[PDB]
RNA sequence: UCGGAGAGAGGCUCGGUGAAAUAGACAUGUCUGUGAAGAUGCGGACUACCUGCACCUGGACAGAAAGACCCUAUGAAGCU
RNA sequence: CGGUAGGGGAGCGUUCCGUGUUAGGGAGAAACGCGUGCGUGAGCCGCGUUGGACGAAGCGGAAGCGAGAAUGUCGGCUUG
RNA sequence: GGCCAGUGAGACGAUGGGGGAUAAGCUUCAUCGUCGAGAGGGAAACAGCCCGGAUCACCAGCUAAGGCCCCUAAAUGACC
RNA sequence: AGGGUGAAAAGAACCCCCAUCGGGGAGUGAAAUAGAACAUGAAACCGUAAGCUCUCAAGCAGUGGGAGGGGGACCAGACC
């Protein structure tokens, strides 16, 4: 359970990146809500 | 059983490369006849 | 694993689920239009329709059934006289699950419910 | 603006070839054009191959006919012509070797009881499965594999070995559906096969 | 410098971590004022509101300090950096006490107006330097 | 404070192509030397010899600056159609050369150490070579080999 | 009489910018740095011994690739029968270079040895 | 025997806050052999595209903690 | 003219002191960072759109004088 | 002799033996070789086995031990 | 345990973002990259931009050779 060591600058930036490009993911995703939030006739937010 | 193991050292007295052939033992390097003595390396010219 | 278990439960056990049922419900026929979660919605929307429904037929059975699910006294005699004139040749659908923008602080994916 | 990707590239290709100098061949070559000898000092020091060295579109081609061959003299002179051990640009970090084509793996001899007692046992990472195949069951099921499984130890198994692999064509048939250079009969030096 | 061209904007050591505001500000890096002004709006994060509100008081400062467009305006770089981290002796059981670290953020946001010349055509004149220095101001591929 | 402008002197674009395509290219000729190459052995060792070439070598025993210097231990003369193989040394041969001035190469970091057994030893070592220029390379038409 | 001292940061930064792409924590993180430094030094010693007896292999299997062209069973071997008997002192290996340089040439040797 | 289903709190995902023991640097395969006599690091062969997520803990002689057992100290102390 | 335990000889560096209110220095000292330079090496010398007031060499002396290790120790910051 | 240190746990190999079971990479001695304190080459790897004693440079040559099909330098060398 | 903005608070009038904190102009100053976390600011650590390069690969991450590519160049063969 106990880590025998340490991960490196290499390791951890691509760890950090694939979480960070996790969190790329769901802003195109909230592109198209925020365009389809724009003038048209939706029937969502009242 | 009672066949002792050769182990390290006594693996090298046995299993080292030994060239057990009375002819390849009597070879010496090869004899070419000699040559005169070749001249200067290098001669000041003024 | 879940196959075909088409019961809906919430994030709650199960009698603290029947009281979110009979509240949520309760005041989503008290106002009308209200906010909830999607889950909370549609939860919302199986069981107000068995309440449109069921006092669509105005007997006293129904009626006390109905008086029996719902909290409030005064709004479950505010729904027999209101259902047959409205919600007549409808025919199902009595509701509407227009989404918004979720919840800060949770991110909770949040719903709205009309009556139509 | 295509133009900018297509004209500055083709301005950059313009001025690869106004600055850049071709690399000739060695063929019917003298020591250096009076270009090289004002260029670096590339004789004193051992003489390294350039990308125009290597190419693969003008390496030779070679067919051997494995009908009545034994197996191993002819994997290893498969493997001195593979390396590029018979020419005279052979540096062993690149890949100076040549394509090889070996028809009729079916017909491929072999001396004593190789045929009944050699084994190309295999094995996956878990345990029993250590798989017994002796040389007439690969000869019967899949021939091509023979002479594969001999020049494969044959070759440095790095990641040049690997490379010079796939110059390795054997087929079991009579006919190699190859036209690719024309290839010339491989030259032989053994005379014990 | 790049000749008059961008508006850097700093900002204060903000109560939250940076790697969320990395995340947040790795995605709104190379996209103008108008897509990052709807993201922003709608983005479900935390650290999305001093980010909007940085770029907000970025543009309208890009619009007041600097005479630009909030439509021609992209975000240039968008660098967010550490900062002072608090230190929060928290105990925990078996006589034991755990350092806490509340992070802060250093966000500096750049921005970046096209003030642009849009010459004709490319063709090269090795003529005339000191005009040769005021022509070309932002372009690519610098040959000698 | 705004973007520049453009700037209206008007100006006409020459597309003549006589003036920058005669600026962009350069026209510079290598010198010929001559169709000649040898072998020398200086020192131990044997380079490749081409007259005008900046080599280095060895020698710092004793020989002084922009001196000229006949490198008579020459094998295996060659030209453009036939090489000269000698036995050992072409007869009456001259590969004439400029010694120039003495030089110290690059810093070869001899640094020695064992293993724990604590020994460590930062030495270095600047070999004492010389840069020769060569000349032209005469005394060579006798036995020709041609193929 | 406090002695605090910079010169361990001029001693440790000379090591410092020798250690340069040295692939992470070799090239960055100084307890690694010193022992870099060392196994760097120690590995120019024995691969220049080993790059004087690796061109020595080199030039070996490069002219024995060269002289094996003929087809004809003329080894590297008999090459030095006829390369000392025939009284050439000492080419060094450098015909190894003109073997590619001048492959004409080489031809010329070759079949001056032969005669 | 011989398990099976269901309800909660965790576990999984999302949004917030956010540690810890550990850590020479880690570009951290299997068999087999060798070696301070139990090797990802040495040798030969075979096998493996890179990198995550969720579980399991066989190894890293895993983490702890200068072995309570054994012995040594011209050690300490209690007791007889 | 390999070298552990170890012995001897010769040197570099640091801060202070004598020369010294030294030469030099807001026309940029010390620092910090840099080298296509020199040494057997400890190191010197030179260059810096950074910094802003001190301080060399030579000939000498004195040390809280040189760091990679002490489950060292004190601050900072990682891993998980 | 003067001044002044370490070391006093050795290990394997050949021979001469004792203890053992003429068992142990076992234990104790006597002469010697190596390692310890010894790099390089051969021994696949591998302190003690063979050659061999590393001041340094060379993109120099000849050899010892050992090898000359391929991986991997040199003979798919010759004759019994 | 926590010292040092300037020489002098001359400590930022006024405009914009704006609930503040903060930020940008302007103004003071020789210096505002001396802005109140304020003097030189190094390493670990976290980043962003530019050049080359990694997704059939076994490696104390080097070193010797160096394919291909990039940069300034002047002893254009050199250097990184």
């Amino acid at each position: 359970a106990v880590p025998k060591k340490r991960t490196s600058i290499y390791k951890k930036r691509i760890r950090k990146n694939i979480w960070k490009k996790k969190g790329y993911w769901a802003a195109l995703k909230a592109f198209s809500l925020a365009k389809s939030l724009s003038t048209g006739n939706s029937k969502s937010f009242f | 059983s009672s066949r002792p193991q050769k182990k390290g050292t006594a693996h090298h007295m046995k299993t080292r490369p030994k060239k057990t052939a009375r002819w390849d033992i009597k070879r010496g390097p090869a004899v070419y006849p000699p040559l005169p003595p070749l001249p200067a390396e290098w001669t000041i010219v003024s | 694993m879940k196959h075909g278990r088409k019961i809906h439960r919430l994030s709650r056990p199960a009698d603290q689920r029947r009281a979110l049922l009979r509240g949520l419900t309760t005041q989503l026929l008290k106002h009308g239009r209200i906010k909830t979660t999607r889950a909370k919605a549609s939860a919302m929307r199986k069981y107000v329709d068995k309440m449109i429904t069921l006092a669509k037929e105005g007997s006293l059975h129904k009626r006390r059934q109905a008086l029996g699910f719902i909290y409030e006294k005064q709004i479950v005699h505010a729904l027999f006289a209101e259902v047959p004139e409205r919600y007549g040749d409808r025919n199902g659908g009595y509701t509407r699950i227009i989404r918004t923008l979720p919840r800060r602080g949770d991110n909770a994916p949040m719903a709205y419910i009309e009556l139509v | 603006s295509t133009k900018c990707t297509e004209e500055w590239r083709q301005l950059k290709e313009a001025v690869k070839k106004e600055f850049a100098i071709p690399h000739v061949p060695l063929d019917q070559r003298w020591m250096f054009t009076l270009e090289e000898a004002t260029g670096p000092d590339i004789w004193n020091t051992t003489w390294y191959p350039k990308s125009a060295d290597h190419v693969p579109t003008d390496k030779k081609w070679y067919v051997v006919d494995a009908t009545d061959l034994i197996l191993g003299r002819m994997a290893s002179t498969i493997a001195i012509h593979i390396r590029g051990k018979n020419l005279a640009s052979y540096t062993p970090s690149v890949d100076m070797g040549a394509f090889v084509i070996v028809v009729n793996a079916d017909k491929v001899a072999v001396s004593g009881k190789k045929r009944t007692q050699k084994l190309y046992r295999r094995h996956s990472g878990r345990p029993g499965g250590l798989k017994e195949e002796t040389f007439d069951q690969l000869q019967k099921r899949i021939p091509e594999r023979i002479i594969e499984h001999a020049v494969r130890g044959m070759l440095p198994k790095g990641r040049l070995g690997r490379y010079l692999f796939n110059h390795l064509k054997v087929y079991k048939g009579a006919e190699h559906p190859h036209q690719a250079q024309q290839p010339i009969d491989l030259p032989l030096r053994d005379k014990r096969i | 410098p790049g000749k008059c061209d961008e508006i850097t904007t700093r900002g204060y050591s903000i109560s939250m971590s940076v790697d969320k505001a990395r995340r947040v500000i790795d995605q709104i890096r190379g996209r103008s004022y108008a897509e990052t002004l709807m993201i922003l709006e709608l983005m479900p994060y935390r650290a999305c509101y001093p980010i909007f509100k940085l770029i907000y008081s970025a543009a309208a400062n890009a619009s007041h300090n600097k005479q630009f467009n909030k439509a021609n305006l992209i975000i240039s770089k968008a660098e967010v950096n550490k900062g002072i981290t608090l230190k929060k002796v928290k105990p925990r059981a078996r006589g034991r006490s755990y350092m806490i670290k509340r992070p802060t953020c250093h966000i500096t946001i750049v921005l970046r107006d096209i003030t642009h010349f849009d010459s004709y055509d490319k063709f090269l004149e090795s003529l005339t330097p000191k005009k040769l220095i005021a022509l070309l101001g932002l372009m690519s591929t610098g040959r000698r | 404070v705004l973007p520049d402008d453009f700037q209206a002197p008007e100006p006409g674009t020459p597309e003549y192509n006589d003036i920058i395509n005669q600026f962009l290219p350069k026209k510079g000729p290598p010198p010929p030397r001559e169709e000649i190459f040898a072998v020398v052995v200086i020192g131990s060792r044997q380079y490749i010899v081409i007259p005008g070439r900046w080599i280095y070598t060895q020698r710092l025993k004793g020989a002084t600056v922009n001196d000229k210097i006949v490198l008579n231990k020459v094998l295996l003369v060659g030209t453009k159609a036939s090489t000269y193989i000698g036995t050992p040394i072409v007869t009456n041969a001259a590969v004439h050369a400029v010694v120039e001035e003495q030089l110290l190469d690059d810093k070869v970091i001899v640094f020695k150490y064992k293993k724990k057994k604590n020994y460590r030893r930062n030495i270095g070592h600047r070999q004492p070579i010389t840069r020769i220029k060569i000349t032209g390379i005469t005394g060579y038409e006798d036995y020709p080999a041609s193929t | 009489r406090v002695k605090r001292g910079y010169i361990a940061r001029r001693r440790r930064k000379k090591i410092r910018f020798f250690a340069s792409s040295f692939r992470g924590a070799h090239s960055r993180l100084t307890r690694t740095i010193a022992q870099q430094k060392i196994r760097a030094l120690v590995s120019a010693h024995r691969d220049r011994d080993r790059q004087k007896r690796d061109f020595r292999r080199l030039w070996i299997t490069r002219i024995n690739a060269a002289i094996r062209e003929r087809g004809v069973y003329y080894n590297y071997s008999k090459f030095i029968h006829d390369l000392y008997k025939r009284q050439l002192l000492l080419n060094r290996k450098i015909l190894a270079q003109i073997a590619i340089l001048n492959p004409n040439c080489i031809y010329m040797i070759y079949n001056e040895i032969i005669k």
